[PDB]
């Protein structure tokens, strides 16, 4: 199972300088240029955070 | 960059070169630009503003090329709808993309959904352009992948231009590219925009499917490059591979293409370049490719190949670590060409357009496919991750 699809995984939400959001498996080092803004939390919780807070896909 | 900016360089360089051939209608570069400018003025006059989505419901034709460029010149993004789609599918695409207007023809006029302004392309505003910008959306193309749920892939101008202007296409002013793919699918980016940013011409195929006989006729009339879906390529390769003779390059991709089909074409046509393309709508037509030069023979396996110039690929395991060659892992695509995401679906975007551990602040697209590297850095396809039940 791909780790981004693991419903039993622990996840972060990350945001880059352009305001783009990414789910991220909590076991992996956070890539350079990205900041954790939510989690560790369930996969579904992270999707809810993104849907609520990322309202314009356009890079800032 | 933007495709209109790249096109403008060609209009300046050779305004009287042929841009579009449609039956007996021939448009030069300058004529195409002027027609699109007039239709852009009409669109602005109907209230189209920067960032708007404008649906398009047209048969392939010179008017279609004019319309897409006009939408772009008005600062808007096009939402291509196949005139043969059922009405509920059309209604969904228009509503989900947020399009309030649709460009259509007399023949397709009845397919505009209720409540949507129809702009009939064949019907006094003056030419006017707001201008395309690299960060603005260029189009929203719908994909269901292997899910069955259609999502709108929102692609910015910069990504379309990175694809269309890529130096690897090797399309020149003397080239003539056959146009027959649905403009709702992104193979149309090669058939329309690559020749126009290169100085070549777009040859609109007669209505109906392009078969071996029609391909031979198009080549006799001057077509030099043609893309076929994997299914059509496999059929012609096995049935009539000599029908590709005279092309400078044949291209194919989408579904799996077996090496045997490529070998049949090379045997019949030693001097034709054969290019295999791979990539999802989410990363603008293709992210990797494999080119067989004239005289060279394909191995037992046809790679999906190497990343296009300006792109990168990674094969990662379940811990997100890069695997060594000969190891099958998850394929991720990065560098140029990524879509902004899925319109109105930020959560889905955030689980597929993910942070790239190898490039600061950047994203990579999780293809959902499996792949392995060869020892010298090409990629072999290993099936969809959700289809491994078919591999035995
Ligand atoms: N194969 C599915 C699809 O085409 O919808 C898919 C799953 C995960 C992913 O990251 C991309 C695609
Ligand atoms: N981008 C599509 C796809 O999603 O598969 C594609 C079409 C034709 C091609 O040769 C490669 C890719």
């Amino acid at each position: 199972t791909n780790p981004f699809d693991n419903e039993d995984g622990s996840f972060l939400v990350l945001v880059n300088g352009e305001g783009q959001h990414s789910l991220w498996p909590a076991f992996a080092e956070v890539p350079d240029g990205w900041t954790g803004v939510h989690g560790p939390a369930s996969r579904q919780d992270c999707l809810g955070y993104v849907e609520q807070n990322w309202t314009d896909l356009r890079p800032k | 960059s933007t495709v209109p900016e790249l096109l403008a360089r060609q209009v300046t360089r050779a305004p009287d070169a042929v841009a579009v051939v449609d039956r007996d209608r021939v448009l030069t570069y300058r004529e195409l630009d002027e027609l699109a400018g007039r239709l852009s003025g009409r669109l602005i006059g109907r209230g189209v503003r920067r960032g708007d989505r404008v649906a398009v419901l047209l048969d392939r034709s010179a008017d279609l090329v004019v319309t897409l460029l006009a939408i772009w010149k008005a600062g808007a993004a096009y939402v291509p709808v196949d005139a043969g789609y059922p009405a509920p599918r059309v209604a969904f695409m228009v509503a989900d993309s947020g399009a309030s207007r649709m460009v259509c023809s007399a023949a397709t006029r009845d397919g505009v959904p209720e409540g949507i302004e129809a702009i009939v392309v064949t019907d006094a505003f003056e030419a006017s352009a707001a201008g395309a910008r690299p960060g603005d959306l260029a189009y929203v193309m719908y994909t269901s992948g292997s899910t069955g749920i259609p999502k709108g892939v929102a692609v910015p101008h910069r990504s379309v231009a990175e694809l269309a202007g890529n130096p690897g296409w090797a399309v020149e002013p003397g080239d003539a590219v056959l146009m027959h793919a649905p403009y709702a699918f992104d193979a149309s980016l090669f058939e329309i925009w690559v020749p126009l940013v290169s100085g070549g011409r777009v040859v609109i195929a007669e209505p109906g499917p392009v078969d071996a006989r029609r391909l031979r006729e198009a080549i006799s009339s001057g077509v030099t490059r043609a893309h076929l879906t994997a299914g059509s390529f496999r059929a012609v390769a096995e049935e009539s591979p000599e029908s590709f003779a005279g092309l400078r390059e044949v291209l194919t991709g989408g579904d799996v293409v077996p090496a045997h089909a490529v070998a049949r074409v090379r045997s019949a046509c030693p001097r034709v370049r054969i290019r295999h393309l791979y990539g999802p709508t989410e990363t603008t037509l293709c992210a990797t490719w494999h080119l067989l030069e004239p005289g060279d023979e394909i191995g037992p396996v046809l790679p999906i190949g190497r990343p296009l110039p300006g792109r990168r690929a990674q094969v990662l395991d379940a811990s997100l670590r890069a695997v060594a060659p000969g190891v099958i892992g998850d394929l991720y695509l990065s560098g140029a060409g990524l879509a902004d995401g899925y319109l109105r679906r930020a959560g889905l975007t955030a689980e597929r357009f993910v942070a790239d551990p190898s490039a600061p602040g950047a994203r990579m697209y999780r293809t959902g496919d499996l792949a392995q590297w060869t020892a010298d850095g090409a990629l072999l396809f290993a099936g969809r991750a959700d289809d491994q039940g078919s591999h035995h």
